[PDB]
């Protein structure tokens, strides 16, 4: 029970989705085609979570892959794990967003927002109880703007109850990618903090970092590059897959952490890391995994927690370990980094053991952070949207699909609301 | 299920389609005759039988150089029904090509639009090979644009054009030609491009080891650049990014369309060693003013939006440092508010020869361009002190004030660079 | 079981029989000698030996292009009874083939009838290959239509006819044939057929690629139709419409059967390739001018009724978005009050050459064709302002005030096309 819908979006969700799928097949025995080949029973005893058993030996991916060009489809089909998925759930547009906000949310984004509606609502009654819907998708794109958004607020008109995170990448702090990058955080940063439960939010050049920081890669790629969110995206819910001497899933997540409803937008962080030779010199223990969480580095959203004050801490261990190897960890870090907390909350840290490891090394762990360190990368991004507006430049797109200044200030307004509230409770004691 | 048509105007266009469908046979492996022993709708059509054909038109006034078309080694591929001649040329006269002849064949080319418009459906540009210098290229090109906007609005038009040289000019009343067409191609080109004739010469001098370059060679250089346009559409990168989002990401105010065109690198065949050519080290030499094909120098205004199309072997954390080289230097400089000035496009396809690892387009929205249409009004000016030639296109039925409606709306061209320029 | 018989009156029609039966003979791989080395009894009957006749009678009053059947290669195919010869010519003089020559061997010919009506017993259509221009086909054109309705009554009677062009005109008085033939061919003819000369030109031009066609070839395209429209009775197609139906759709009122035939795709050999040739391709073709074979403006009129009689290899769902399109188009327009306008028939036979994939024959009954009467009230009014050429069909016994009484008569007809074009 309590199956999860999964929705796409963008040209970066996908390829994520791409890998992600990948993983959660061998979390599951699954093979290439569909069928079932693992040995462990604990993985079939909850299979129908992620997956449709359908008729005659079959398992489906229970995603919606929604793109706007007929391109990536393609890529995705073609490669690994193409063949696995549904082609009634391959549901995509033929124009390409233009990498406009305004044409996947106003012109472009009416059109295939009807074809997937009912496939959230096939899935929906197929379900026999739902738990919530997850989405991942850019932040600097066209279609990872404006269709993800538009569909978010058409589903907090159907369901009050089920809880929604998106795995949105947050646009890039020093290199440039997207031009128009301000103009697709701030009219996306409107709709995620209005009827986003959780949301997730990860940086680029910190992925590039951990990726050559810890790692030392030379060559890295996309391959490498996504594929440590899809461990990430995994260790959120691997207590609900299995089970552990301490279960979680996503709704103990969410009341545990949020503090208020508009203070949501977590961070990440994962363990262990090594090299492909520099992995055995080291005491990949429950101590070396506590330590190499709460330092700077380790936050794929590039943010210094010296620089800032966290709310709340969660954390998810994978595979069997003790105790007061943990406990004792987990209560000693508050006290040396005791100022770079809050006052008002005792003992913030958050604890869930699964019982099963990763395809892998024997013991992983998972964090789920939150601090007062995010809204300064805003203030950039608030100085990247007025750099670009004090000209009001660009605007003439907009214009041509139609929009005041009034929607451009007031979601500017309501990102320095976002300024007023992290800063408000980081003023606080 | 993607595509865009070509049109080809004047003399000068057709001699850069000719090299450009010669490096497009040999890019998906097409014969002359439309024969090859998966997506590329982009550029042909499917016969009923195994053949495919150019989506080309080929216009003219003067019948010589589409017979060197119709009689040349590329004869079979085109449809003759494309190959389009007229009787008389516009020689060198911009109102025979706007009013006097172009006026009667034009039925005929905007018919053919609609033929090839059946089969597409994913219209996503045009391609107009238009040269200022001949007057067929260019009377014929403010005639043909104006209904086109009429017929799609909201399609995309672009025009990889041949920018008149401020030294080695040909013709005597190509600064005529410049401020006529100006009208036109403000209010209906999406993004207009500028290639010099002149920082060619030096490119296949120095780096390209010959002195003495031919214009089969020189239409060369720039077919490298239209393929690398098109390498997100016709092929898979990791980062495609297609032709939608160029005109939205290069263009900060609807007016300002006119970017550079800048291929990298440009080596010899003795020259492929003595190097390793890295993708950090091949972007500063695109940078380089004596790379670029626009008699301009970049060092003599901000860049308001710059683009880099890269194909062959890419990675971008590599190409991460790269970028992060440019915005950390000093004699390379941004208008300054606006800071994200990129747009990076990869794709993993070699970039083909035509009889390395990796190639660079750079496009370039900058405020260098703006000195060099000031160093054709000065062309300009004198030859109207005098009222030169006047009575030629008065002689076929223009107005003088034409001239001069047309002089100020220079001036408002001119002075939109230098508003943008200033904070 | 079923049966369409023919006839050809006049030097003009026999010449396109000479092409049509030789086409007939390609199609069933009948040889000259009647010989073939299932249901054809539309065309053709058995003899007690293996050999097959032709369904034809053919008429003229000079002995002329008769003894070109009766010496050329197709000699051995035509039973001598059927052969009908004269001897004094009309002569481009209406007067003498309805009043003095033709009285006379009027009983052969129609005695040939019943004898050729004895073997049908489907008789399901008449053809008679008659022109406007040569006074025997059309002075024996009148004379031979009264009896029929005398005789059948019941029975169908279609005219492959000729229409006199408006420019390039041979002879004097074609004027006179034509309005003194209407109050005939509107009071017996179930469905007439108009073909310009003047079309066909262009077509041989242009689409053809010989500007200096032959008679020997205007023949061709007129054979290509004649046997299409026949698709369905000697063969068999998904939808095959029958003679008796088209008299019935095309028809509106009993005195508009005036439609115009066009065939589609025309192309040459060496443009057989760079095409397609979908059916959603050539459709749009035959709606275009300058592919009719009738010199009449389609967008200067409204659409009364569509017929599209196709051939080779069609599916009807790729045809029913082809009709979709031409409803959803504003330049193409409709008579309102006749919201459906289309008779489709599918045939699965090829088109067979003379010395492609698929073909397209329309039929649109349409108001365009009324200004060609026009035309040619336009004509006949200042030849009969001086009173030319009264004293030679009063000269060979006729009215005066004939000419006046079907004066009058073309008004009436005219009337009718300006009445239905209006709501
Ligand atoms: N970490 C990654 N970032 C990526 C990847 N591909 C693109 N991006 C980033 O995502 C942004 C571009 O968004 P998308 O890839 O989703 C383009 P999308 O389909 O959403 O819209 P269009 O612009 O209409 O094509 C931009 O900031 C890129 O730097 C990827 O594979 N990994
Ligand atoms: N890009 C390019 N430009 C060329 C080439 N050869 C000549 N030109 C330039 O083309 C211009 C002349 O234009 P044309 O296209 O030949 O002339 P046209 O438009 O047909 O008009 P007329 O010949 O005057 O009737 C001059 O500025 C030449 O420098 C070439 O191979 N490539
Ligand atoms: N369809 C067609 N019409 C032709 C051809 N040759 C001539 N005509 C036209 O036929 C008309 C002349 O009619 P004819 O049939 O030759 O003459 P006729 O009816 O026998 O009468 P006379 O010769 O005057 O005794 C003119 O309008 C010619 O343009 C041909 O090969 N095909
Ligand atoms: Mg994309
Ligand atoms: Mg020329
Ligand atoms: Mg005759």
């Amino acid at each position: 029970m309590r199956e999860i819908v999964h929705i796409q979006a963008g040209q970066c969700g996908n390829q994520i989705g791409a890998k992600f799928w990948e993983v959660i097949s061998d979390e599951h025995g699954i093979d290439p085609t569909g069928s079932y080949h693992g040995d462990s029973d604990l993985q079939l005893e909850r299979i129908n979570v992620y997956y449709n058993e359908a008729a005659g030996n079959k398992y489906v991916p229970r995603a919606i892959l929604v793109d706007l060009e007929p391109g990536t489809m393609d890529s995705v089909r073609s490669g690994p794990f193409g063949q696995i998925f549904r082609p009634d759930n391959f549901v995509f547009g033929q124009s390409g967003a233009g990498n406009n906000w305004a044409k996947g949310h106003y012109t472009e984004g009416a059109e295939l927002v009807d074809s997937v509606l009912d496939v959230v609502r096939k899935e929906s009654e197929s379900c026999d109880c739902l738990q919530g819907f997850q989405l991942t998708h850019s932040l600097g794109g066209g279609t990872g703007s404006g269709m993800g958004t538009l569909l978010i607020s058409k589903i907090r008109e159907e369901y009050p109850d089920r809880i929604m995170n998106t795995f949105s990448v947050v646009p890039s702090p020093k290199v440039s990618d997207t031009v128009v990058e301000p103009y697709n955080a701030t009219l996306s940063v409107h709709q995620l903090v209005e009827n986003t439960d959780e949301t997730y939010c990860i940086d680029n050049e910190a992925l590039y970092d951990i990726c050559f920081r810890t790692l030392k890669l030379t060559t890295p790629t996309y391959g490498d590059l996504n594929h440590l969110v899809s461990a990430t995206m995994s260790g959120v819910t691997t207590c609900l897959r299995f089970p552990g001497q301490l279960n979680a899933d996503l709704r103990k997540l969410a009341v545990n952490m949020v503090p208020f409803p508009r203070l949501h937008f977590f961070m990440p962080g994962f363990a262990p890391l090594t090299s492909r030779g520099s992995q055995q010199y080291r005491a990949l223990t429950v101590p070396e995994l506590t330590q190499q969480m709460f330092d700077a580095k380790n936050m794929m959203a590039a943010c210094d927690p010296r620089h800032g004050r966290y709310l709340t801490v969660a954390a998810v261990f994978r595979g069997r370990m003790s105790m007061k190897e943990v406990d004792e960890q987990m209560l000693n870090v508050q006290n040396k980094n005791s100022s770079y907390f809050v006052e008002w909350i005792p003992n913030n840290v958050k604890t869930a053991v699964c019982d099963i490891p990763p395809r892998g090394l024997k013991m992983s762990a998972t964090f789920i952070g939150n601090s007062t360190a995010i809204q300064e990368l805003f203030k950039r991004i608030s100085e990247q949207f007025t750099a670009m507006f004090r000209r009001k430049a660009f605007l003439h797109w907009y214009t041509g699909e139609g929009m005041d200044e009034m929607e451009f200030t007031e979601a500017e307004s309501n990102m320095n609301d976002l300024v007023s509230e992290y800063q408000q409770y980081q003023d606080a004691t | 299920m993607r595509e865009c048509i070509s049109i080809h105007v004047g003399q000068a266009g057709v001699q850069i389609g000719n090299a450009c469908w010669e490096l497009y046979c040999l890019e998906h492996g097409i014969q002359p005759d439309g024969q090859m022993p998966d997506s590329f709708n982009t550029f042909f059509s499917e016969t009923g039988a195994g053949k495919h054909v150019p989506r080309a038109v080929f216009v003219d006034l003067e019948p010589t150089v589409i017979d060197e078309v119709r009689t040349g080694t590329y004869r079979q591929l085109f449809h003759p029904e494309q190959l389009i001649t007229g009787k008389e040329d516009a020689a060198n006269n911009y109102a025979r090509g706007h009013y006097t002849i172009g006026k009667e064949i034009i039925d005929l080319v905007l018919d053919r639009i609609r033929k090839l418009a059946d089969q597409c459906t994913g219209l996503q540009g045009f391609l107009v090979f238009h040269s200022f210098g001949g007057g067929t290229g260019s009377g014929f090109t403010s005639l043909l644009m104006e209904r086109l906007s009429v017929d799609y609005g909201k399609k995309s038009k672009l025009e990889f054009s041949i920018y008149p040289a401020p030294q080695v000019s040909t013709a005597v009343v190509e600064p005529y030609n410049s401020i006529l067409t100006t009208h036109t191609t403000l209010e209906h080109s999406d993004c207009a491009f500028m290639v010099d004739n002149e920082a060619i010469y030096d490119i296949c001098r120095r780096n390209l080891d010959i002195e003495r370059p031919t214009y089969t060679n020189l239409n060369r250089l720039i077919s490298q650049i239209v393929s690398s346009i098109t390498a997100s559409l016709r092929f898979d990168g990791a980062l495609n990014v297609d032709l939608t989002e160029f005109q939205t990401n290069l263009v900060p105010y609807p007016r300002i369309h006119f970017p550079l065109a800048t291929y990298a690198p440009v080596i010899s065949a003795e020259k492929a060693y003595h190097e390793q050519l890295s993708v950090a080290e091949i972007t500063n030499a695109c940078f380089e003013p004596a790379n670029q094909m626009v008699k301009c120098d970049p060092r003599h205004g901000k860049y308001m939006a710059c683009c880099l199309l890269y194909r062959g072997d890419v990675v971008p954390k590599d190409v991460n440092a790269a970028i992060a080289t440019i915005k950390t230097k000093r004699s390379i400089q941004f208008v300054d508010w606006c800071p994200t000035g990129f747009k990076v496009g990869i794709n993993y396809q070699p970039p083909t020869v035509v009889p390395v690892q990796r190639a660079v387009c750079m496009l370039s929205n900058t405020t260098a361009i703006a000195e060099a249409w000031a160093r054709l009004d000065h062309k300009f000016d004198l030859m109207y002190a005098k009222r030169a030639f006047v009575h030629w296109y008065v002689g076929e039925g223009m107005e003088e004030g034409e001239f001069s409606e047309a002089r100020e709306d220079m001036a408002a061209l001119e002075k939109d660079y230098e508003e943008v320029g200033v904070d």
